[PDB]
RNA sequence: GCCAACGACCAUACCACGCUGAAUACAUCGGUUCUCGUCCGAUCACCGAAAUUAAGCAGCGUCGCGGGCGGUUAGUACUUAGAUGGGGGACCGCUUGGGAACACCGCGUGUUGUUGGCCU
RNA sequence: GAGGUGUCAGAAAAGUUACCAUAGGGAUAACUGGCUUGUGGCGGCCAAGCGUUCAUAGCGACGUCGCUUUUUGAUCCUUCGAUGUCGGCUCUUCCUAUCAUUGUGAAGCAAAAUUCACCAAGCGUUGGAUUGUUCACCCAUGCAAGGGAACGUGAGCUGGGU
RNA sequence: UCUCUCAAAUAAUAACGGAGGUGUCCCAAGGCCAGCUCAGUGCGGACAGAAACCACACAUAGAGCAAAAGGGCAAAUGCUG
RNA sequence: AGCUGGUUCCUUCCGAAGUUUCCCUCAGGAUAGCUGGUGCAUUUUAAUAAAUAAUCUUAUCUGGUAAAGCGAAUGAUUAGAGGCCUUAGGGUCGAAACGAUCUUAACCUAUUCUCAAACUUUAAAUGGGUAAGAACCUUAACUUUCUUGAUAUGAAGAUCAAGGUUAUGAUAUAAAUGUCCCAGUGGGCCACUUUUGGUAAGCAGAACUGGCGCUGUGGGAUGAACCAAACGUAAUGUUACGUGCCCAAAUUAACAACUCAUGCAGAUACCAUGAAAGGCGUUGGUUGCUUAAAACAGCAGGACGGUGAUCAUGGAAGUCGAAAUCCGCUAAGGAGUGUGUAACAACUCACCUGCCGAAGCAACUAGCCCUUAAAAUGGAUGGCGCUUAAGUUGUAU
């Protein structure tokens, strides 16, 4: 009683009716498969940042007193 | 009933084409892959670890993970029927930077030059790309002699 | 004995070679594709006259046999055996398949109805294109009509309208009837077996020295 | 084949350091069975050079030659420098300095086959039973390193390259050997 | 053989045709962790050439490998070693040359002064606590022979003792008794200071004096006998620390001709005319022959 | 220019046959205490004293062998789209777009990154 | 973690029903019709040969193109809340691809006779033995005992085969 | 369940379509490294012939990697320690 | 009872699917997809863009089909020619020869013939991914018990400052989003194109797309599906398909050909059939001829001799057949195109002439017609009928 196995007939009509629908360029950035560590010190990054105009100004004042780093980039 | 395994029809997908034969030469790694860069996935079948499953060959994604010896590329792949997003961990031996992105970047720098040049010329900018319009009042001078010659044909000959 | 060739007249299917997958194919009924004084230097028989197919159809090995046999007999009988090179430029490397209706002894049980209808190999066919040359026949300029008459009678043995074209080409060599005279009345062509060797320039000095000396000697 | 060649006005073009040293003389005793006969065959090589012979296993089961795979059919020793010269000369006498023009390969190397190894020294010692010897002498050019070497592997030569003629000339010179055509 | 074979021959890379690089060792050595993005990995590459010991620190880039420091044993007559620039001793010195010259341009001189007393003891240089961690350099032997007692490794011991953090198990340094392991530390020292070179002198100076007349001359001509070799190599180690000479060239420079020398490639006008002249001569030979 | 080391791209770098290679040099190429590895100090380990650019390697030549690229071949082949176009059908003209391949011909026969040296 | 259900996303399971029963099914066989036409039957094309000679009077290889749908398969569209199997009896009309008869053209047709082909179905194409038999096989006569279509024809029979 | 093809060059893609295989095999045929160079051919080597072992030259994968088939590989993924 | 049958008023608006997966599943469900409804959040995609969604284009990737190839790997294969080599196996001249010379074979070389779905270096078209900016780019600097490094770099989070025009094109019927876990569907059918099995089928099965299913109307005479077109109700206007009449409509106030059909002359895609092969019917083409020293048809007239030259003798002087095949005489006549006496012989045609004194002859191409082409209740371009068409081709209103 040979039925019929497999037609992809009307599937592509079906899809465009209520759009196959692309999601989002999330400014609010999704994660998974980031090697756990980055995530740990990403958490710390956010926390330690506490806010900020004085914090940046004090460490700029450290960099001018120290100057600092001719060695790091070459190594 | 059907096809189904993973390597179905990949005789020519994973074929190293004549005179490109062997060990994947080191430049491939030397390219620094950075999160958010557009990457094209090209199946290299000599590097058998981190193989991009056959639907993903010439389907191109943006990088959302860099892991110790894999680059996790989000390819958006058309399902029947709701575009689900897949993070595929694939190696750099199969992952080549798309210079689709560079065309954009080249444009920013060029647009800024044209903007500056025009502003210093006072007026006018018009930096947006217009496709090839039906052109111009064309004068042909003989020079080098009038035209004419018509054509053809005796095209018999079996 | 093998249906009749309407069933295989048309190029319907993905061409089946005599392959390591087809193993079992009956021997092509065509053995000898070249009958003639094949051993004659190209300068002796300056004509070529062709039967060229004007149809996308398949000519059977069976048909090909008959057309060869016709061409041999007319040329040999009227105008003496060794005055012609008959080359049949169509080899039959495509396999005809027939699914015989195996019910034997009206006894059925397992038959095979359409289920599975796998064609077993029965026959060989040459696949033919518009302006594909069937026949090429070499002769000396006084034997034009006799060649043509032999070709006319070969046509009928084959399905679907073929026409005779007298090529402005010197024999089986590419060279239009001016061109081998330009070359062989200089120093430039030297003899190969039903063919001619080049006229090279490539390559280079060492080869050129010898060629020029051989003609002059 | 087609050159602006010259042979430029340098002066004479002799034959300097590349002169012809002997790579190895390798002796083999080929005995169709392993066991005791193979061990006895080993005694013949081992005493002659003093250097212990290494064995190599049967590639395959030929069966027509009644051998099975990895049977350890036969033993061989390679001999280089000083001891190579002495042993080669000794077996040369046994062969007669009359070789053949073929014995010679295009890599300019030459072989003998001899029966009675006892002719070159070795006491009859009847428990060991008389074994024939295969001689293959590979002639090289001093500093053969290039085509052998693991790092910086290069493919030999124009001139260098040992030919049949080069090897026959060397044979004709020292040993005064008659090339002798059958 | 045959026109035909040449066509389908997919002949090896370029350096596999020169047999210098197998490329398989090269994959493993270069191939960075991708999650270390733009970091220049640090390879110490040792090749033993039969009168240079050339040790270079190299990294890969997409344009080509970039070398930061290069030391040649032909630098060692500055530091007083005129002779045996093929040596074990000269390897340990060339390894110290790279190591120290690496620490000189890259400012790591005061910290990580590497094994100063050179007692040949099995030390990889320990990271200094609350200091940023010292240069991790990886051995590219390439196809260079993974051989116990090699100068390849004699260079590596000297590079470690030059302050560099080169991970190595101790087996491939010279003097290691295989049955058991069992690191003979005296033997290790002796290779550094060319004592073995000196032993080669001392024993045969009584007996077979053919070998002096040949090998280990220049040691006659400079009055440096056997016991004196030990001091030159110990005081070469001190002299290398003191000074990084760097080497400067003032030349200018002729790409063109001088003298012969690249035989200016025969214009198409020249080739064709010459080719015709050959065919012309061949016709002339046949006319004489007749 | 050359040479070295380290390389990228990956046969313009190969192959074949000659010729040539000065200098800092690779190489050719020697010695065998020691370490070390080999049946064999051929390789491999070490010592670097005597020779040599013939070879490797490099360059130079070659109407070569091969390899690249463009045209030519060819808008053809082939094909998307169209007709109440043709043909008995097999298939085929036209019309709107896109567009090969072998072949033949020409021209090239490694280029270049870092770092050091040599410079005819 | 393992032990397993292969109907392998996982029932625990033997026959027979012509003594049968039900709910359905033309999603499905048998059967009419339709498509197809390999297979069957009929007719050509070319023509190597047969035929004293002479390819085609009559024939015709190897090949090749059809037509018919009356062979048999292939199919399942229609029909399973039923379309009355096969033959034989009886009775109908037509069709030719014409065996006889008419009028004709061929002949290796001398006569006689038969064969081939044509216009032609107007008109014949039978009586029996056996078989249920179409078919078949035989006997006898007559110049001649051509072949098909409406699976004709079971509120016509018979119910013999199935 | 899987390979190649059908499958109309992304992918998806069926018929009792075509050529086949799977229920196991293996402490290496896993894992890693070092060394090596194979299919095949040419040329030498008593016993050795076409094929035995020995020796050199060539050789893009034509071999070998349990198995089906198709991919992949040459100082290996193969082979040998 | 998963089965069959039936299910009771209307209108309005929107409006399917026969597919996916799993299931003793396959006459059925669940499930996903398609469907409606209920709404919700925001409209520079909103009420008096520098934010997109998704289609072209552009830019940037992929691919092994069509084609091509085999003197490219793999897999098949044909032809000669030329050859080393003792690799020859025979022979001839040789006692024999790795002697000379033929002969034939493996290889080897350059050509050459022909092919692949389960071959492919090569390699399309048409396809399929991503991008075309304020959610962007660039400058500058903060966290890093990490990853990581002699870098509190990089990598992210990210703070701060710089920027002419927002950085292809049309559009948005507003779009996105959630709930119902909603029905209905899980039996498809047909056509262009592409295709597999099968000779094929109104056959079994895919790929893409549209219909039909759920779709009348106009048109194809007719008709589920083809064409044109998607239908609230009407007037008036104009189209597709047609236009002798039937049947709305020019037997055109246009036009040039072709065709005359005794048994489906012919008469609109799908389509209701027609070939292979023939035709001095007719019609237009192509190419080659004879020839003014008179040709081409057609008569008249020679068609012999060297010589039954001769072999087949069964009989052949020219002629069942043939090696062959040249002179002579010549204006020209084949050691012969046939008729055939079994032979001789008598006839024929070539060849050249008298007349013909200027036309014609052969081989091809393809239209319509004719032949091929015959079947069955009476019969079908749908009908009448149509023949300088109302046919067939092309063309104009």
């Amino acid at each position: 009683a040979k039925s019929k196995n497999h037609t992809n007939h009307n599937q592509n009509k079906k899809a465009h009716r209520n759009g196959i629908k692309r999601p989002l360029r999330k400014r609010h950035e999704s994660t998974l498969g980031m090697d756990v560590k980055f995530l740990i010190n990403q958490r710390y990054a956010r926390k330690g940042n506490l806010s900020r105009e004085e914090s940046v100004k004090r460490y700029n004042e450290r960099i001018a007193s120290q100057k600092g780093k001719p060695k790091p980039v070459t190594l | 009933t059907n096809s189904k395994g993973y390597r179905r029809g990949t005789r020519d997908m994973f074929s190293r084409p004549f005179r490109k034969h062997g060990v994947i030469p080191l430049s491939t790694y030397m390219r620094v892959f950075k999160i958010g860069d557009i990457v094209d996935i090209k199946g290299h079948g000599a590097v058998q670890k981190g193989l991009p499953y056959k639907a993903y060959h010439g389907k191109t994604g943006r990088i959302f993970n860099v892991t110790q010896h894999a680059v996790g590329v989000i390819v958006n792949k058309r399902v029947r029927g709701k575009i689900l997003a897949k993070r595929v961990n694939v190696r750099i031996e199969h992952i080549h930077h798309s210079k689709c992105r560079e065309d954009f970047l080249r444009r920013v720098k060029e647009n800024e030059r044209l903007l500056k040049e025009a502003k210093e010329k006072g007026q006018w900018v018009s930096l947006k790309r217009q496709p090839e319009q039906p052109k111009k009042a064309h004068f042909v001078k003989k020079l080098e002699e009038p035209i004419a010659l018509a054509p053809i044909p005796y095209e018999f000959i079996a | 004995g093998r249906r009749p060739a309407r069933c295989y007249r048309y190029c319907k299917n993905k061409p089946y070679p005599k392959s390591r997958f087809c193993r079992g194919v009956p021997d092509p009924k065509i053995r000898i594709f070249d009958l003639g004084r094949k051993k004659a230097t190209v300068e002796d028989f300056p004509l070529c006259v062709h039967l060229v197919s004007d149809e996308y159809e398949q000519l059977s090995s069976e048909a090909l046999e008959a057309g060869r046999i016709c061409c041999n007999k007319y040329l040999v009988k009227y105008c003496g055996k060794d005055q012609f090179h008959i080359r049949m430029r169509l080899h039959p490397f495509h396999v005809i398949r027939i699914n015989k209706m195996l019910s034997c002894a009206g006894a059925d049980r397992l038959q095979t109805g359409m289920r599975g209808a796998f064609g077993k190999p029965q026959g060989t066919v040459a696949r033919v294109r518009i302006g594909q040359p069937i026949m090429s026949v070499r002769s000396s300029d006084r034997y034009k009509a006799q060649v043509i008459e032999a070709l006319r009678r070969a046509k009928f043995k084959f399905p679907g309208r073929q026409k005779i074209y007298v090529s402005k080409k010197w024999g089986f060599t590419k060279y239009e009837r001016e061109r081998y005279e330009e070359l062989r009345d200089d120093n430039r062509l030297e003899p190969d077996g039903c063919n001619v060797k080049y006229r090279p320039e490539h390559g280079p000095i060492a080869a050129w020295e010898k060629a020029q000396r051989d003609v002059y000697a | 084949m087609a050159a602006v060649t010259k042979k430029i006005k340098r002066d004479p073009a002799k034959n300097p350091m590349r002169d012809l040293h002997i790579r190895k003389l390798c002796l083999n005793i080929c005995v169709g069975e392993s066991g005791d006969r193979l061990t006895r065959a080993a005694k013949v090589l081992e005493q002659l050079t003093g250097q212990q012979p290494v064995f190599s296993k049967a590639r395959y089961t030929v069966r027509s030659f009644g051998i099975r795979r990895n049977e350890k059919i036969a033993v061989h020793c390679t001999v280089r420098g000083a001891k190579a010269e002495e042993i080669l000369e000794r077996g040369l006498k046994v062969r007669e300095y009359e070789l053949r023009r073929e014995n010679f390969s295009s890599t300019g190397n030459f072989g003998f086959g001899i029966q009675e190894h006892i002719d070159l020294g070795i006491k009859y010692d009847p428990s060991i039973g008389i074994y024939g010897l295969d001689f293959y002498v590979v002639l090289g050019r001093p500093g053969y390193n290039v085509n052998h070497r693991k790092r910086k592997s290069g493919t030999v030569g124009f001139q260098h390259r040992l030919t049949k003629e080069d090897a026959m000339k060397w044979f004709q010179q020292k040993y005064d050997g008659i090339i002798l055509n059958t | 053989k045959n026109k035909q074979y040449f066509k389908r021959y997919q002949v090896k890379f370029r350096r596999r045709r020169e047999g210098k690089t197998d490329y398989y060792a090269r994959k493993r050595l270069t191939f960075q962790d991708k999650n270390k993005y733009n970091t220049p990995k640090y390879r110490l590459i040792v090749r033993l050439s039969n009168k240079d010991i050339t040790v270079q620190i190299a990294y890969a880039r997409i344009e080509g490998d970039r070398v930061v420091c290069a030391a040649y044993s032909h630098e060692l007559p500055k530091y007083g070693i005129q002779v045996g620039l093929t040596n074990y001793a000269a390897a340990y010195c060339t390894g110290l040359l790279v190591a120290r010259r690496v620490l000189n341009k890259l400012g790591l001189d005061s910290l990580y002064a590497g094994c100063t007393e050179v007692t040949g003891e099995e030390f990889n240089v320990e990271p200094v606590d609350d200091g940023p961690g010292a240069f991790r350099c990886f051995l590219d032997v390439g196809l260079a022979r993974t051989t116990t007692g090699a100068r390849v490794f004699g260079a590596m011991k000297g590079a470690v003792d030059g302050g560099l953090n080169i991970p190595h198990s101790v087996k491939r340094f010279p003097g290691y008794s295989a049955e058991t392991k069992s690191f003979n530390a005296d033997v290790h020292r002796a290779h550094i200071f060319g004592q073995h070179v000196a032993d080669y002198m001392r024993s045969l100076e009584e007996e077979d004096e053919e070998s002096f007349k040949r090998q280990f001359s220049r040691y006659i001509k400079l009055g440096i006998r056997a016991d004196d070799l030990e001091d030159i190599y110990k005081k070469a180690h001190q002299a290398i620390r003191n000074d990084p000479t760097h080497k400067v060239t003032a030349k200018k420079s002729s790409a063109v001709t001088k003298k012969r020398w690249n035989a200016k490639k025969l214009t198409n006008e020249q080739r064709k005319t010459k080719i015709a002249a050959h065919k012309a001569a061949y016709v002339a030979k046949l006319q004489s022959e007749t």
